[PDB]
């Protein structure tokens, strides 16, 4: 399980959070979502994607997550979520606003965190390899 | 007597502060009189014997105090300071003899943890610290939506005599998954705590329906305020103010019989939406149905409207009256028209859907996915054009045009003919 956080005190959540609307700190990769009264955050890695639908004076914003069955196209060595059996997950939360152009700015800054991450995240795995070498050394001399 | 009071709380993620107030009668808060906020300027009030416990948490503006009454509802309180704790603790333990817990929540980003059910609101647990908690009186409806899926919808405050002005983003829908050989209990026990249909007192309920679109078999149940459809992976509860109109139209296959609902709200299955609900009989299928209704209830309000048993008629007319009965809505069935082949509606595609174009007395109805109505008091002008055995039928209206392909042109005459008798302007080109 690649082991990510969103935030480790309740200091850390940007002040900013507070008219109770959704979201997005793109230094913590997380989104906040306004859930009862609550700032909860999940982080980009737990986001799989999601779905905006105008309805007449509002905008909905559904947000799908990673649980298993429902999974993305990772190998079976590195999933986004710990293993358990006993472990239920966050499937999909559906929000809607009244402030259409407001809530697709925030689908499009959510959309272009996780492109940022997954961008991140493959150019980590083509450097695992042996590319981090010493830097050419020069010949003192007259080179061929 | 130490009144303490706390100004710029919001109660119930009210979008006015107000005034909350301790005192040994109980708590109190009033909004502040600076916002003109359409709505009863009444202070809120809880009795002290009411207040079973306290949890001081983080909510969205300070902190929040989240007080569980006795009644089993959730009342939160926020916009509180961090100092604000110790004299809240002292006062809350000094009048009400009630100890305020804190409690820290995680803020770990995880989407997966353990349901708890408490017994005012459903927990989510990520690394054995609540994530969130729903009050069960902010949940309208649950259902199961997979083998492993529950989907519950909250209800997304608007207008209500007594609630005030929610300031934000609202959650709407919250869908969990629950593996294992487990969610059929768990949807079971949260039906039970969160108090919603009492059993399945239903007037009538009927088996097996098979459902167009949705594309499905349903069991329809009827109550008196409401209609409910039982599916094995999705449940509905339509209420009869609901449902606009009820169309009972015969296939030209002269072996089924369609009865079809528009509803408004659409309903929703996932991201898409049926306005119409498409309902497909056997033309020969009878059924047999007793009311489940006091003779008392009956004859003061169903009498002339239901019948209080239904011999062994056909499934669809029973359905049908049942559904006028209850939802005071006409039935609409085929109007005057009749194809040359004496049949009351005639085939044709729209767009790659095959399907049946009815000439009703006041609308153009369209019976197959998509459903289309067109009353003829929306539309401008009807179109033929030459595509030839068929020909096409382009109807114009304040928001579009549709187009009817692939119709026999022997039925160009009859159509023609009674959209001139419904007063549509018809132009041959």
């Amino acid at each position: 399980f690649k082991r990510y956080e969103s935030y480790v005190r309740e200091s850390q959540i940007p002040s900013k959070v507070k008219n109770l609307r959704i979201s997005i700190d793109p230094k913590a990769q997380t989104i906040i979502l306004p859930i009862c009264g609550r700032p909860v955050p999940f982080h980009i890695n737990s986001f799989k994607n999601g779905s905006k639908n105008e309805e007449g004076d509002y905008m909905y914003i559904r947000l799908n997550f990673n649980s298993p069955g429902m999974g993305s196209s990772v190998k079976k060595t590195e999933l986004p979520y710990e293993d358990g059996d006993d472990k239920e997950f966050v499937r999909s939360l559906t929000f809607r606003s009244t402030n259409k152009e407001r809530m697709s700015e925030v689908f499009k800054a959510i959309t272009e965190l996780k492109k940022t991450a997954v961008k991140r995240d493959q150019e980590r795995k083509t450097m695992e390899d042996v590319v981090a070498q010493a830097q050419l050394v020069e010949f003192k001399g007259r080179p061929k | 007597m130490s009144t303490v009071d706390f100004d710029t709380i919001f109660l119930n993620q009210s979008k006015a502060p107000g005034r909350f107030r301790i005192t040994s009668s109980g708590l109190g808060w009033k909004p502040s009189s600076q916002v003109p906020t359409k709505g009863k300027t009444d202070p809120f009030l809880l009795p002290s014997g009411d207040i079973l416990s306290v949890s001081w948490s983080r909510g969205y503006r300070g902190w929040e105090l989240r007080v569980y009454t006795r009644n089993d509802k959730v009342i939160m309180l926020d916009g509180f300071e961090q100092q604000d704790f110790q004299q809240l603790k002292n006062e809350i333990q000094r009048t009400f003899n009630v100890n305020l817990e804190h409690k820290e929540h995680s803020l770990r980003g995880w989407n997966w943890g353990k349901t708890q059910l408490t017994r005012a609101e459903l927990v989510f647990n990520v690394n054995n610290r609540p994530a969130w908690e729903i009050p069960y009186s902010e949940i309208s409806n649950s259902n199961l939506t997979g083998r492993h899926e529950i989907s519950m919808e909250l209800n997304p405050k608007t207008v209500d005599e007594n609630h005030y002005e929610t300031l934000g983003d609202e959650l709407v829908e919250v869908r969990l998954y629950v593996p294992g050989q487990k969610s059929q209990l768990f949807y079971e026990q949260l039906k039970d705590k969160a108090d919603f249909d009492t059993t399945s007192e239903a007037i009538v309920s009927f088996e097996d329906i098979l459902f167009l679109t949705p594309r499905g078999r349903f069991e329809i149940s009827m109550y008196a305020n409401n209609l409910r459809l039982r599916g094995q992976s999705y449940d509905y509860k339509i209420q009869n103010k609901n449902v606009l109109r009820i169309f009972s139209l015969p296939r030209l296959d002269d072996r089924h019989h369609l009865v079809i609902l528009q509803v408004d709200p659409p309903l929703r299955q996932g991201q898409t939406r049926y306005p119409f609900l498409v309902m497909q009989f056997d033309r020969n299928e009878e059924l047999e149905v007793e009311l489940n209704l006091s003779d008392e209830e009956y004859k003061s309000k169903y009498e002339g409207k239901l019948n209080r048993s239904y011999g062994t008629d056909s499934t669809y007319k029973i359905l049908s009256h049942c559904l006028r009965g209850l939802t005071e809505r006409r039935v609409i069935t085929p109007g005057s028209f009749q194809s040359q082949h004496m049949q009351p509606g005639v085939n044709c595609s729209l767009k790659a859907s095959e399907g049946q174009i009815y000439l009703l007395d006041k609308c153009l109805f369209f019976a197959t996915k998509p459903c289309v109505y067109l009353p003829y008091s929306g539309i401008i002008s009807v179109v033929t054009s030459r595509g030839s055995r068929t020909f096409d039928i382009e109807v114009q209206f304040s928001g579009g045009s549709h187009t009817f392909a692939n119709i026999n042109k022997d039925e160009q005459k009859p159509i023609e003919d009674f959209l001139k008798g419904q007063g549509v302007r018809v132009k041959n080109e």
